[PDB]
């Protein structure tokens, strides 16, 4: 009752689901499903027992390289997994019948930690997951063997690293798919460093999956960041509705008409008839065989943009099954729309800049990497806010093989315990489900 | 699709290199294995190297979007991704840097193109790269003299021309014959020999390169006299301006 | 009569500045350069004495199949070969870098106060010059108060010293001249009462620690030496008990609560304290160059020295070396400096404006950014049109956007007096560029140019700043060459238009007017070319410590 | 016989070591010293030349009541007065601290599967040696790619250079020479066979990047510059576009994936990013150190060795400059490395450990920790008492603390072969120290030390830590002198005792077992005596570049 | 009013803007309190102290439940202030970057 617009809301095979959604059930600050994610991955950490078994049989504790000849302790951890666990779920837990989770996997080889909320609840971040799980499974494994006073130190080590000499856990055993806040770009940013890897690891290569987690988490964090506050708040709610939850079936409909024979530039023809068809833009003023367009409405424009620029990743990174086109697609999507049409590109510039960036970093000798290492806190991937690391993930979920860095190098131990999570895996659905559910609540 | 505003003929040009529908005029034929010989990835009839297993031996995960979106063949046989890198002279070359990359991406499936000021790079699956490389090379996007086929060592857009108005080129990949009035590919685009060289025929001349050119320059077209172009250029300013303060 | 870069195009090749043809190829490829065969012979020389090669002309490619050319250290008439403004083999550059990361400004007016309000002793101008005699032998790193005490050599630190400021005159003439900055006589009478006014009666030390220990240590380094030896001298000059409680409060003063470093603390993925390139925002490097105290008639010539002080040092060092390293970007920074290219382009705009407009009396609005930047990217893309010898100078096209931006950006500053303004006409220039070429510069060199028009005016938390408080570290521009230096210049651009004393801080400004600074930051330019000649003298080497 | 500080004492003293009574304030104040007069003559002309006092033997307190004594370098013959051992003065200290600054160790293990594998290209001997002369011209800063570019002064930059090891033999061999550390050259054949298993056909490389660059910048540069420069040689050994898509993993490689960084960052209170002294833990310092692969016999000099290497680095260059300044720390650190006093206490250890339990045979407990530092505390503290001479010489309690405990800290840890027990034994002999004399260190000097029973065997998440883990930004010893070097010490101890080749990275103790290195790592103590000589010749000079 | 913002001594000579913001505090805060609630009627709190010259905020707890940290504070009060006061006065695009760095700062720089 902010905003008047209503979306329909789609699946991921382009079902409808609900139609006449009004705009704010989508909000982070109103969708249950959004804090659920939220405060779900806030809670979550992985946990490689057999890697703390090993780096203490071998003694290669506190990074790469890294031994400590004569230290080694020989401890059956993962034989005793369902012993050591629960005993660490003990500690770990605020109250017996409260949201604290530990699931074994791999035969007791990882662990999925959940940390009760309770203590998030009375926290000022997120960095009680890691620490609160990493004390409850060192004093496990010491308890469970009975592990001197003099070697105890060891097990730390082997599970949480060179920490508090280094800042991070570095070598650690233990992962979240937050890193610490230390490493943040800037207030509000820890939301944006989750690699995007991590992302589609976690909703295992699906595509439209990994553009609504991705989203969810981008557009979320535009809301920590203060950048969704006031004149802002509809442009990034229609971002998230219009670019990462397929709102309309529009980012679906451009890929299916594209898919077979299609380019960016055939995405872009489709979506700017689309934005004239729905009346989301206008011809303005005539110049010679040029059409000007306008729009009295720049945040709807700016969705339907977006939804054609997720669209032109799958087009364009679908057709090669390889990911490293999508720094192109990010910018020439944006580049030829402004001059097919006279109106601002995707984030008013945002996205072709971040583009240009992310082409130069990830093509040449001075840093970045494949497309699988960004992520919106990373510095040559934060400007856009929101609307270009969604079309990264979706490219890495359709890459086919071409990555060297790729989840599997990367996120290995994410995919095997984030994965798991419904919600991380499939956050599209209880989304849409819990916008459904609030729906007369706006 | 309208692609580019202006009225001069550079503007026109612009237009008619992104839309994929304007047949690019064919100037010069090459062979096949002279393709693979200037790409220089893989010898002639030596077989397509693999990055990973063909899509039909995969198991995809289900999703529509795989679904929808049709694989280029070299997506489905697990080719490698490699490159063709084009410099284009200031001096009038037909295609140049942003032209290149906007016309790739209106043209060409599964494309990674780069735009810089002294290269223009696109990268794609090895046997599609081949087949865009041909056209690359014998249509308009090309001349022997005004452009050259460069994965290294650049330099000479900028560059004064030579004698024989060619283009710098610190590796002379691309001899002009004075002799035949042609100019022959000496070495692959990375710079190492050819066995044999490659024809690849008569630079066009300043009558033709100005007709076809689409940089803008004040002994050509200026930029500043298409004023429809500079529009279009000034309005995004103005937008883009208003809108990061405020909608 | 001629463009300003004519002469240097005309030193530079044989062809007349417009003629479209050369020769390429037979100049004997590095042979042609006589810094070239230094380095060669250098490489053998260093290759056999190591028992590792090392530097050899036939690894990769051939360099010199075009002209190895001279450049013209911009208002000067020192032509030199490239490397020889590469940072890494000029002292200017290096010392230069050194005089900004060994200072720190450090109030008294705290100190003060805690003299007399907690241990109930005077001050007056007497007792402020015994502390600086004390402090100005304690600095270096020699000692006041304990015995057996193992000290600095003198003469290894005898660029490290502490001087004063203050707005109020009568009490700037009480302490003793040696070590007092005296605004009155490094200033034109308008500026000086315009930093005085900001002053007041404030009471500022400017400290500079030995170059050879930021050198040997980091910019972090000198806040704390400074406040180490504030600290001892204190005690010694004041007669405190040599560490008792309200000792703490004179350290928290010189390290936290007066203290003024010249860069904050970088972020963890570029992480760095203190004092280092990327934490000193663009209107601070406007005010330590001084071009403005003594070129205070030619807003151009000042904003142009600062462009050529941030370019060199926010890319060749900064972005070249902390940033990234090897071969560098010396020509991505020399640019900006050399030719009188960047000069040529601002004259013509800012002659422009004042023809139109007035300095500093268009309108500040998108009517006036449109106007002025429009017309000087024209001009200065015209001009490698014109003249292609121009166009070869200036090869890489990312060179050539950030030499016509800045003259577009710094022409409208001075058409509106305003820096945002200024900053909008850079990215408009970008774009007109962009189109005009179909190119513009490097594969990622428009990160910030294509977020640039939204960001000028954006208010939001990590968007929204006047270009005078942004810098290396605002997050657009953490990354790319090209620009830092050429915004230092757009912030310094509108004030000195306006004839202001300072773009973003006054006692920035004052900390510099010091004869007593190694590198002579007036002159820039001329440094740059002395240090390029191997003319420059710079402080903290070890000779008197090794071998003869 | 004699004690093994007994020579040191007799040249300071015209008293024997024994006598307690001594003459004072009769022997000239600063007179009495060459270097203070070399001081207060060069201070007169620093003042002169610069026109601002500086060095005034008058200001303060006046110096040399009491002796000022010589110092022997311990191992050395070497005497010298103790500001020819502060690190301003010594360029054998400084180069010391650049070589670890500047390097940085890059696998070649991703880099080559990227070749093969995305590339499809082939990695082998010849091409790894190509690549290895490419990235010899390359890594300095010269050019292997564009026309135009301008490079570093080889003679500049001559100590940068990249060598790799392998544990691979034959591919070794197959390497030129010339870029190769021979691991079964430079160790004994038990410490040759375990690197070489620890690195097993993994191939490594070892970068240097130029003392200048480091000095002109800082260490968080190097790991960049080592990555452009592997990037640049990358591209031009493998025939790569120069700029693909494929560029970019052997970047992510470099700076990332397969690099070991001498240190890791620092937090924001402590700002600073890779390769500053806090980030070096301290079994990366022992290892750094090569007393190991020489003094092999010998676990007491191996281990004082790196005591040697830490104090300075960490007491002096660390806490002394970039967390203080000023005079700063030198005779905190001194105490640790002159007059044979450590040896003395630490062989006596070595001896009743030997004699009691053989060297690590003794249960790794709280029992040995009693016995053991116990014994080795009491034999320390009664040295000082039977001679008041070696009581006036180590005059600073900080600094008796620092020794009595570093010796008792490593007794401890050769009997047990662990250094956790080594390290409780430290902070029971602090405990015993401040007891027995009413005193311990300075007003801070325990911070660590009455936290540090609690924090030896805690598993807690910022307590919890084997001490070879741990170093300078540990949070209880992240601010004070006279531990982290004795830290390094107590955790070689063991490992010396043991006869193992690395104390914490094997990577590590490789990377600096090179010749070309310019401090000689495997002769600290030698190398710190020929520094206070003005006998050490560093990288980095300028002399080249600047007037004669 | 006196163009002093980013920090110490810090001042930018021709970007003086002379607002009465105080003496509009009460539309200011009640234009600011609108942006930063979630809902009408939430926990937000904004109230007006020393007669206008303070303001203490508290930013709803909705906000919160779904961010990692705390600085949605800071940040969302910070912009809802800058916005009310832009608001307020019909500050230009061109000037409101100061209003911008008056509130919060030299961040992002800093
Ligand atoms: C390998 C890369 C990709 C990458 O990540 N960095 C490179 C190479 C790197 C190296 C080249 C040194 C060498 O030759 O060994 C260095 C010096 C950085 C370093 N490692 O020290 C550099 N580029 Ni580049 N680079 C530059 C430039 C450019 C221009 C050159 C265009 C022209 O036609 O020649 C283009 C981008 C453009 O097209 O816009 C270019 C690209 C490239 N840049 C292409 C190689 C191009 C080609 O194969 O020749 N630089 C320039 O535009 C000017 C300044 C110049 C830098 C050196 C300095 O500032 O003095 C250098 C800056
Ligand atoms: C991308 C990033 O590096 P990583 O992505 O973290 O490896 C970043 N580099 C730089 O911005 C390099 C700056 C100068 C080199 C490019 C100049 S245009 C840095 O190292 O902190
Ligand atoms: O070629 S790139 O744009 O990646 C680098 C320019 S130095
Ligand atoms: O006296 S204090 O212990 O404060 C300092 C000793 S250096
Ligand atoms: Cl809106
Ligand atoms: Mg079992
Ligand atoms: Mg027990
Ligand atoms: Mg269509
Ligand atoms: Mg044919
Ligand atoms: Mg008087
Ligand atoms: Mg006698
Ligand atoms: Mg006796
Ligand atoms: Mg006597
Ligand atoms: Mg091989
Ligand atoms: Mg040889
Ligand atoms: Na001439
Ligand atoms: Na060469
Ligand atoms: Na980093
Ligand atoms: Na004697
Ligand atoms: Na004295
Ligand atoms: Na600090
Ligand atoms: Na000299
Ligand atoms: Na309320
Ligand atoms: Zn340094």
């Amino acid at each position: 009752a902010k905003f008047e617009d209503k979306v329909d809301l789609y699946d991921d095979r382009g079902n409808l689901v609900e139609e006449q959604v009004p705009l704010e059930a989508l909000s982070p600050l109103r969708n249950p499903a959004i804090k659920s994610i939220v405060q779900g991955i806030k809670r979550t950490v992985a946990v490689n027992l057999e890697g703390i078994e090993n780096a203490l049989k071998t003694a290669k504790v506190g990074g790469p390289a890294c031994k400590i000849m004569g230290r080694e302790l020989d401890l059956d951890i993962v034989g005793n997994a369902e012993s050591i666990a629960a005993a660490a779920k003990e500690m770990i837990q605020v109250t017996e019948d409260d949201d604290t989770n530990v699931e074994l996997l791999g035969g007791g080889k990882r662990a999925l930690v959940q940390v009760p909320s309770a203590r998030f609840d009375v926290a000022a971040e997120y960095s009680a997951a890691p620490l609160v799980t990493a004390t409850a499974f060192v004093q496990a494994i010491i308890n469970e063997f009975d592990v001197s006073m003099y070697d105890a130190n060891m097990v730390k080590a082997a599970v949480l690293g060179r920490y508090p000499q280094s800042v991070e856990y570095m070598g650690a055993n233990i992962a979240t798919m937050l890193d610490i806040p230390q490493k943040l770009e800037g207030p509000g940013y820890a939301l944006r460093n989750i690699m995007v890897n991590h992302v589609v690891a976690a909703t295992l290569k699906n595509t439209l999956q990994a553009a609504a987690l991705s989203t969810i988490l981008e557009q979320t964090a535009m809301f920590e960041m203060g950048d969704a506050v006031g004149a802002f708040e509809r442009m990034h709610l229609l971002g998230l509705a219009y670019q990462g939850m397929n709102a309309d079936n529009l980012v679906f409909d451009l890929v299916k008409a594209n898919g077979k024979e299609g380019t960016v530039g055939s995405v872009i023809a489709d979506l700017v008839e689309r934005a004239l068809e729905d009346g989301v833009i206008k011809v303005e003023k005539e110049l010679t065989d040029y059409k000007v367009y306008g729009t009295d409405d720049l945040a709807m424009w700016n969705a339907y943009a977006a939804a054609g620029l997720m669209a032109a990743t799958m087009v364009n990174q679908g057709a090669a099954r390889a990911a490293q086109g999508v720094s192109s697609t990010l910018l020439y999507y944006n580049d030829l729309i402004e001059f097919e049409t006279g109106l601002p590109s995707v984030d008013f510039g945002k996205v072709e800049g971040t583009a240009v960036g992310f082409s130069f970093f990830s093509h040449s000798i001075y840093g970045g990497g494949g497309p699988g290492i960004f992520n919106g806190n990373h510095i040559v991937t934060r400007h856009s806010k929101g609307f270009a690391i969604p079309c990264v993930a979706a490219a890495m979920a359709l890459d086919a093989g071409t990555q060297m860095f790729s989840p599997e190098a990367t996120s290995g131990l994410i995919k095997e315990v984030f994965s798991q999570v419904d919600e991380f895996r499939e956050p599209l659905k209880y989304v849409v489900e819990a916008a459904a559910e609030i729906k007369n609540e706006i | 699709a309208q692609y580019y505003p202006g009225t001069t003929k550079v503007a026109q040009n612009r237009r008619n290199f992104c839309n994929p529908e304007y047949e690019l005029e064919k100037l010069r034929e090459i062979s096949d294995e002279d393709v693979v010989k200037i790409l220089g990835h893989r010898a002639p009839g030596e077989e397509y190297p693999s990055v990973h297993p063909p899509l039909e031996e995969m198991d995809e995960p289900e999703d529509a979007i795989r679904e929808m979106v049709e694989p280029i063949d070299g997506a489905k046989a697990g080719d490698r991704v490699r490159y063709i890198q084009f410099t284009d002279s200031m001096y009038f070359a037909p295609a140049q840097p942003y032209v290149r990359s906007r016309a790739y991406l209106c043209r060409y499936r599964g494309a990674d193109a780069g735009t810089l000021s002294g290269r223009q790079i696109i990268e794609t699956r090895e046997r599609d790269l081949e087949k865009i490389s041909k056209e690359l090379l014998e249509t308009e996007f090309f001349d022997p003299a005004r452009s050259g086929v460069r994965g290294k060592s650049v330099h000479g857009h900028s560059l004064r021309l030579d004698e024989d108005g060619m283009m710098f080129d610190m590796l002379r990949r691309q001899i002009y014959n004075k002799d035949t009035g042609r100019v022959e590919m000496v070495k692959n685009q990375i710079g190492d020999e050819l066995d044999e060289p490659v024809d690849l025929g008569e630079p066009l001349d300043e009558e033709t390169l100005m007709e076809k050119t689409t940089i803008y320059r004040v002994d050509g077209e200026a930029y500043r006299d298409d004023v429809e172009a500079v529009e279009i250029m000034q309005r995004i300013h103005v937008l883009r301006s208003q809108g990061g303060f405020n909608l | 009569a001629d463009k300003l870069f004519i002469n240097a195009l005309k030193k530079k090749f044989e062809e007349s500045p417009e003629e479209k043809k050369t020769t390429f190829y037979t100049l004997g490829g590095w042979k042609q350069s006589e810094r070239k065969t230094e380095f060669v012979n250098a490489g053998k020389e260093v290759a056999a004495k190591r028992g590792i090669p090392q530097y050899n002309p036939d690894i990769g490619t051939p360099l010199g199949q075009r002209v190895l050319m001279p450049y013209q250290v911009s208002t000067t008439d020192t032509y030199v070969e490239g490397d020889d403004l590469h940072f890494v083999n000029n002292a200017a550059m290096q010392q230069m870098w050194d005089d900004i990361r060994r200072t720190v400004i450090v109030g008294l007016n705290h100190a003060h106060a805690v003299i007399e309000k907690r241990l109930g002793k005077e001050v007056t101008p007497e007792t402020i010059t015994h502390y600086l005699e004390t402090v100005n032998h304690a600095m270096p790193g020699a000692a006041v108060v304990q015995e057996h005490m193992v000290e600095t050599h003198p003469a290894l630190v005898a660029d490290s010293y502490v001087k004063v400021f203050t707005g109020n005159d009568e009490i700037a003439d009480e302490i003793d001249p040696a070590f007092v900055i005296d605004i009155n006589k490094q200033f034109p009478e308008d500026q000086a009462e315009t930093l005085k006014a900001e002053v007041g009666d404030g009471i500022w030390q400017v400290v500079r620690i030995p170059t050879i220990v930021s050198r040997t240590c980091d910019g972090a380094t000198t806040s704390r030496w400074s406040a180490m030896q504030i600290g001892m001298s204190m005690i010694s000059a004041y007669k405190q008990a040599a560490g008792e409680a309200a000792t703490g409060d004179f350290a928290y003063a010189a390290k936290h609560a007066e203290v003024i470093h010249m860069g904050t603390y970088l972020p963890v993925r570029r992480a760095r304290g203190e004092n280092e390139p990327g934490g000193v925002p663009f209107g601070y490097l406007a005010d330590i160059c001084q071009s403005s105290r003594v070129n205070y008639e030619d807003p151009v010539r000042v904003s142009l020295d600062v462009v050529a002080t941030g370019a060199m040092l926010y890319d060749q060092i900064w972005l070249g070396s902390y940033m990234s390293g090897g071969v560098g970007f010396t020509q991505y920074a020399t640019a900006a400096y050399t030719d009188n290219i960047l000069d040529d382009f601002t004259y013509f705009g800012k002659e422009y404006v004042e023809d139109k407009y007035g300095l500093c009396e268009a309108p500040n609005n998108m009517d006036t950014v449109l106007d002025v930047a429009t017309e000087v990217t024209f001009y200065g893309l015209e001009q490698y049109e014109e003249y292609p010898a121009l166009l070869e100078d200036q090869f890489g096209g990312s060179q050539r956007a950030a030499v016509v931006a800045a003259a577009a950006g710094c022409s409208t500053a001075f058409a509106t007096g305003n820096a945002q303004t200024g900053l909008s006409g850079w990215y408009l220039s970008m774009y007109l560029h962009k189109e005009q070429h179909s190119r513009l510069g490097f594969y990622g060199y428009d990160l910030q140019d294509q977020c640039g028009a939204s960001n000028v005016f954006s208010i939001r938390g990590d968007e929204g700043l006047p270009l005078e408080l942004r810098g290396p570290n605002y997050p657009n521009y953490a990354m790319n060459v090209g620009h830092q230096g050429e915004y230092a210049g757009i912030s310094q651009a509108p004030h000195a238009a306006r004839g202001d004393a300072f773009v973003f801080n006054p006692l920035v400004k004052i900390a510099f007017a010091d004869d007593n600074l190694v590198f002579d930051f007036t002159n820039v330019r001329g440094e740059f070319a002395k240090g390029a000649l191997r003319e420059f003298e710079p402080a903290g080497e070890r000779a008197l410590i090794t071998p003869a």
